[PDB]
């Protein structure tokens, strides 16, 4: 399986999550399970928490190719966190067994996907930029802030997903937007 | 686990090779490695049923403060596919030069 | 002490000594052992971690902490009352008063059966190796180094390997910065001076600061007005 | 000057023309790089003096990243050294490796015993230090990780062996000088006349010393023959 | 792989709920 | 914008090939250079659509103060051919010798 | 002081010391070393950067800035009291008045639980390098410079590669611009002369600037009058 | 036409290709030809090389959307390279004409394609990245490995493919991983 | 400088060519061995010089556990010890074992008096000591259990004999080189034409000496036959 | 954990092995 889109909507209202399944000749038999969020304070490692955010079941929606491909638009004001502070976990599981030729490795259930909104980000970065723009000096905070995007980046990457809260919690948690 | 067992395996392996190499090693290391594979045994023993999910989130979050302390012990890497900003793949295709009563279409 | 004690690692010393084509066959291991020397030698208190830690006293005896090198007070527990220091010579011998203490090794001897004691002590910054860590002062650290290429070169004119004049000179830049080392970390700062003038001046002498941890030594003393 | 005139000073005063000689121009070269570090250590090293820059060579290495010790994880961190072994310096001058450029660069020259302990001071972690281990290869040191994409440097010094000095040369302008004899021997021109008297007394007794010189199963040599 | 208390309660419960 | 990336991909191998002919290059520097790619990617990717162009003026002010702070970055050329003062090449052309009511005239 | 420190970077001492032709071996590398030990020896205030920054104390104890060596003052945000050096044994720990401070390497140790407190203190001007940055007052650089130079001439009369007469007269010379140096930063300029004695003549004394930062102590003292 | 999937399976097993042609009304004609692969040692500055590492015509196959979109999952045992200390270059070639009246520089017959394994990459940085916790440092270990890996990304982008090779024999030529096991394993 | 080129210079100025001479190269290689140690050590004992890094060698241990005296229980706690026995350092320059990184580690090379009491103090307990002792094996002792799992060392110092420290060095880049000739010698070129010079003035007089050359169940030297 | 519901036929069919 794979996401489409998975992001925050501009206008800070909606979380969008767009999941398909891969088209390969040899996962035909596979198909959409459920949809898990978890936040920062609920993330386990193995799998979905208990006591998620939103636990979503895909036969509900759909009354066979219509349950490969999932769009949802999360209303995150209806979810009870803010939009702003918080670190959105989308899991992501395949109701299906792919046929005996499937390359070794390609058969994984699960998936997830880390979101986070951006503004606060780019209204951080405009005003260290602001900031640039007097007397030409770059000040360290702005390249505190590129260096540990950078940190967090890199333990999303390596699937290292507690040390990023722990970055995330101790460095971006105050944010405005 | 699977993963604890790698990673104390490493951890204990290192320590030796440096033991061989030099002939001491600060023992703030050995005491990460002494709460490493202690912790290692503690959860793959008979003392893993007194674990709750909140016991789990702990134990995780405090063995993490010895993912870089020392040159034994390193960052596990899991097998991910994820990024903090994510690419959008999908395609535009109206019908027809249409739009509904608002807003653009497509099929 | 005007400047911050900010603590480097004791090779920082041996980066400096080696300079010097002489002192070439330095270590690490002689460079501990002269170092822990000049900072008795020169006794400075700012040098040492300032610790507090709580025992129990049996009878009349209670378990020193292990890194303890002095004690600044021992006071009650449950009081905070400060103890002094016992001028008895039968403290708990029996036969057929205000408390008091006396430390030698790993135990303190009080006049006290069963109670808690608090003891404010001083300690060594160590490593994450179990080893000193200097202050980095380059008047402490230019003071450790000529301590060092004295004691070496002391040796070495004990062999005849080193001039006499060599030697006189090292002697006398060593007690001059000596001097200067001690000067620099103990004249008071502003805010040192600040408490020893409220200490100072009192209409009213206060003399019992003894009692409590020093807490109001420096503290100013208010007149109404009248 | 160069090798090849000092050489044949040496043998001309000496007078070792024909080639059916004992001592060839290779005992003379051996003879004339030994006493130049002779005559330098007895000039520069009693009390310090000038050098001038006819005693000086600049010897050419590329580096390469190397473990410390082995591939290990806890081994400690890497270091660059050259890729050839370098020659010892003799310690009377002002040693120096500099990044293509003499009037350019911090690289520091240093005593392996010093080299142990150094970059500690927080406004000494970008300096690159320089030491010859006693592997024979010169090695690189600093705390700053920019250091190991150095690739090149240029080695100023007076080296104890002027040969090795001299088969490492940077190339110059117009190329590589092949032949050691076509190069500039390194000595000042008022220590030539020393060097040269030196090395032809070495040669003048054995000269004319005897050989044993029958073929006959026997040692001649109490014969004087 | 490792299992919390409350895996072990979802997993009992769910033996039981059928059988 | 296509210009970014190629300052960038400039500053970067500068100052790469100063790390192979030296073995130091300032931080001060480098932390130019990190803002530098920081923006590169910023305005490259999914975090375009946040931009007017009151940020753009900002955006654009502030990466030139970067300009000819160091040797690694440079002040971009652009295609121009306009100048503080320009030339009049404008032909004086009179009709037979005439002049209106007030003034002269051409064709 | 009567001049301004007008800042220059670390080799404009390395082109006056190579002019000597005993002293080109020396580096940059060297010069910080010896030049860190040249500030801390003279200790004038005048070379530091005054900085004030404020901090957070979680309980009894605050985060430091990194590039402190010495704290002029530590006051309450909030109210702007100052706090004064704590002479307490016992300053956090319990048993079963003003505020003061406290500070050993990173951590500063106050008697407050939780309030936000200012700190004004002193730093090492830096370059665009991350170096120490010095005056360029020639009695500050001649004496840099006789500085190194004696210590360079120390080390080879160790060896025995300097006559004696050659290093006493180095030491001499250096001892002289020493004194020099000190007279020139820290003789008061005609402002500090006018602060001095708006400070000085007192009617009635004032004796609480230690409360506010110093701020009013070159106030001058108005009498009306009657 | 474009790149739907590159990268090497996390695994080490598979460098997996999917490149399909665009979607619009003028690429109709044109088809896929072949599929040439190609590594930092065999490359050439123009076109693939006179010897490449792998090549696969598409048209020996199924004979018209199976033409326009092609997928492959080559084992890189059987190419017998590392796939970690290995830079791959995957050349796709078109095989018709576009219909007139597209813009120009859309009708590029040739596409490349590069591909590096980032995990070792990873691991290298995840051994500077507690740098960026300690303050009063810079995280010199954590910028330079952010620095050579943007190295290699912006040389590949702006097609400075030469310069991409320097730096990639540079910084990662010995990179080291775990061999992928050739006996598969259980699990799911 | 190699073996080769100081035994052959010293050959030649004695001319000793014919393979029927009676002072072969071994005599010379003897010679040039204890000169060395000679003159090293009247120059660097009076008075405390820089040594340079020409005098200097690193033999290559292996270590094993050894007991103290026996394998008793109460014999005190056991020592590494090098394989084979290691030769004497002179007492002039700055010994050092380490951990086939000069530049890291700290293993103290000390006395074999000192060494009998080392440790007690609680900040020295993680040093490892090292000294010779009469058994002529390279002891090690440590209060850090960890000592013990110490497998190899490399041991650069000023040894007192350079063919035995020679026989022992850490194998090349390129691989072991086994003609001792082949190998380098351990002095400074500055110390080479007095080492020369002393050999040749050593074996001059002997080269022209006579021999009891007859035989005749007779002693004839006193006939200076 | 968010256990699907064929594992919990797996552990079942695993549980039902030592039937």
């Amino acid at each position: 399986m794979h996401f489409n889109e998975l992001r925050i909507s501009q206008d800070n209202r909606f979380l969008i999550i767009d999941v398909s399944v891969d088209n390969q000749d040899y996962f035909e038999d596979v198909l959409l399970d459920s949809i898990v969020i978890d936040t920062q304070d609920t993330f386990v490692m193995n799998g979905p928490s208990d006591n998620p955010l939103y636990i979503y079941n895909v036969e509900d929606a759909y009354d066979t190719q219509q349950m490969k491909n999932v769009r949802l638009e999360l209303n995150i004001q209806d979810l009870k966190v803010s939009p702003c502070s918080t670190m959105f976990f989308v899991y992501v599981k395949s109701k299906g067994t792919p046929s005996t030729d499937t390359p070794c490795g390609f058969d994984k259930d699960q998936i997830l996907g880390t979101v986070i909104n951006l503004q606060p980000i780019y209204k951080q970065t405009l005003k260290y930029l602001k900031e640039v723009e007097c007397d030409c000096n770059i000040p360290k905070g702005f390249i505190d802030m590129i260096l540990k995007l950078k940190a967090i980046e890199l333990c999303v990457r390596t699937g290292n997903y507690p040390q990023a809260i722990k970055y995330w919690n101790k460095f971006f948690i105050k944010n405005n937007c | 686990m699977d993963k604890m067992l790698e990673i104390s395996e490493e951890a204990i392996t290192r320590y030796f090779t440096t033991l061989s190499q030099f002939g001491y090693k600060k023992y703030s290391d050995v005491d990460k490695i002494i709460v490493l594979f202690f912790m290692e045994e503690m959860l793959a023993g008979e003392m893993s049923y007194y674990v709750t999910q909140d016991d789990y989130r702990n134990i995780v979050n405090a063995l993490y403060c010895l993912a870089g302390s020392t040159c034994m012990i390193d960052f596990p890497m899991f097998e991910s596919y994820d990024t903090l900003v994510h690419s959008n793949n999908r395609t535009f295709v109206p019908r027809i030069t249409e739009d509904s009563i608002l807003r653009s279409t497509e099929d | 002490m005007v400047n911050n004690i900010n603590w480097v690692k004791l090779p920082v010393i041996l980066d400096r000594l080696l300079r010097h084509p002489l002192l070439t066959d330095l270590n690490l291991e002689t460079a501990i052992q002269y170092t822990l020397d000049f900072i008795s030698a020169m006794g400075l208190p700012n040098v040492y971690v300032d610790k507090i830690e709580t025992i129990d006293i049996k009878e009349y005896r209670g378990e020193l902490p292990c890194d303890l090198i002095s004690i600044n007070q021992v006071r009650l527990h449950k009081n905070g009352i400060a103890l002094r220091a016992m001028t008895d010579n039968f403290n708990a011998y029996p036969t057929h008063g205000e408390p008091s203490f006396k430390t030698q090794g790993r135990v303190i001897f009080t006049s006290i059966k069963h109670e808690k004691v608090d003891i404010s002590y001083k300690a060594i910054m160590l490593d994450d190796e179990g080893l000193p860590l200097i202050p980095d002062n380059p008047i402490f650290l230019k003071t450790l180094e000529l301590y060092i290429k004295k004691e070496w070169f002391t040796i070495l004119f004990d062999m005849g390997k080193i001039s006499p004049a060599v030697l006189n000179n090292t002697q006398q830049e060593y007690a001059f910065k000596a001097g200067q080392c001690n000067n620099e970390f103990v004249i008071p700062s502003v805010s040192e001076m600040e408490a020893i003038t409220n200490m100072w001046n009192q209409l009213i002498p206060r003399v019992t600061e003894f009692r409590r941890g020093f807490k109001n030594l420096g503290d100013k003393e208010y007149i109404r007005v009248h | 000057m160069t090798y090849n005139e000092l050489i044949y000073m040496v043998l001309d005063e000496l007078k070792l023309s024909s080639d059916d000689s004992y001592y060839t121009p290779d005992h003379v070269i051996f003879l004339l790089v030994k006493y130049r570090s002779f005559l330098l250590k007895q000039r520069y090293s009693d009390i310090k003096k000038q050098i001038p820059d006819s005693d000086y060579q600049s010897i050419c290495l590329d580096l390469i990243e190397v473990p410390a010790i082995s591939g290990e994880p806890c081994e400690g961190s890497s270091y660059l050294r050259s890729k050839n072994k370098v020659p010892t310096t003799m310690m009377i001058g002002n040693p120096r490796v500099y990044p293509m450029d003499f009037y350019q660069g911090e690289i520091t020259y240093i005593s392996r015993d010093r080299m142990r302990y150094v970059g500690y001071n927080k406004f000494l972690r970008n300096i690159i230090y320089c030491s010859k281990a006693p592997d024979g290869y010169l090695y690189f040191k600093s705390w700053n990780p920019q250091f190991l994409h150095l690739e090149k440097v240029s080695f100023n010094a007076i080296f104890e062996d002027a040969k090795e000095a001299s088969e490492m040369a940077c190339p110059e302008e117009n190329g590589t000088i092949c032949k050691l004899e076509d190069k500039e021997f390194p000595i000042e021109d008022a220590l030539v006349p020393p060097l040269i008297e030196l090395v032809v007394k070495e040669l003048r007794g054995p000269e004319y010393s005897p050989k044993d010189e029958d073929n006959n199963a026997k040692d001649d040599l109490p014969d004087a023959r | 792989m490792f299992f919390t208390q409350e895996d072990y309660r979802k997993i009992e419960k769910w033996l039981l709920a059928n059988s």
